[PDB]
């Protein structure tokens, strides 16, 4: 209430859910082909 | 006491010797009128970036 | 057990104590009469306050 | 009153106007401490003695 304010972060706990579901689908079914092609 | 604010009804219980109370940073946050026994906070005014 | 992740209470921790710090550190008067600004400004002429 | 026995008053209950000690000129001294003498108006106090 002094100035001091919170500011939200740009990607949000979905996404970043989003994100560890793929790389998890990825390792699991295509080993590391999937990182370098 | 001067300043600027917004005047709200507050559910304080304060006792009969007491006027007003203060915050952590040392401002006041609820007063006694000296004209109704009703007692009021104040919130400041909105403001933003 | 909950003790597991100490680091990223810690983390949290460390940056709450320095962030409450900073506001309580308003009280004090530093060799002023009084801490509130706002005080000194009503008891006391515009010659005097700065 | 005399120095060994000085004399004391307590006032409350008062409406009080202090323009006029800054219009007379009858004061050989008039210094005030803590206080800025022109604001005295625009205050209260719990006692004055
Ligand atoms: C016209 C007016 O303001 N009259 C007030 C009254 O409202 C108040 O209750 C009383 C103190 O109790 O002082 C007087």
């Amino acid at each position: 209430f002094n100035g001091l304010t919170v500011l939200p972060p740009l990607l949000t706990d979905e996404m970043i859910a989003q994100y560890t579901s793929a790389l998890l689908a990825g390792t699991i079914t295509s080993g590391w082909t999937f990182g370098a092609g | 006491l001067t300043g600027t604010g917004v005047l709200t009804e507050s559910n304080k219980k304060f006792l009969p010797f007491q006027q007003f109370g203060r915050d952590i940073a040392d401002t006041t946050d609820a007063v006694r009128d000296p004209q109704t026994l009703e007692i009021l906070d104040i919130t400041p005014c909105s403001f933003g970036g | 057990t909950a003790s597991a992740l100490g680091k990223l209470q810690d983390v949290v921790n460390q940056n709450a104590q320095a962030l409450n710090t900073l506001v309580k550190q308003l009280s004090s008067n530093f060799g002023a009469i009084s801490s509130v600004l706002n005080d000194i400004l009503s008891r006391l002429d515009p010659p005097e306050a700065e | 009153a005399s120095v060994y026995a000085w004399n004391r008053k307590r006032i409350s209950n008062c409406v009080a106007d202090y323009s006029v000690l800054y219009n007379s000129a009858s004061f050989s001294t008039f210094k005030c401490y803590g206080v800025s003498p022109t604001k005295l108006n625009d205050l209260c106090f719990t006692n004055v003695y």
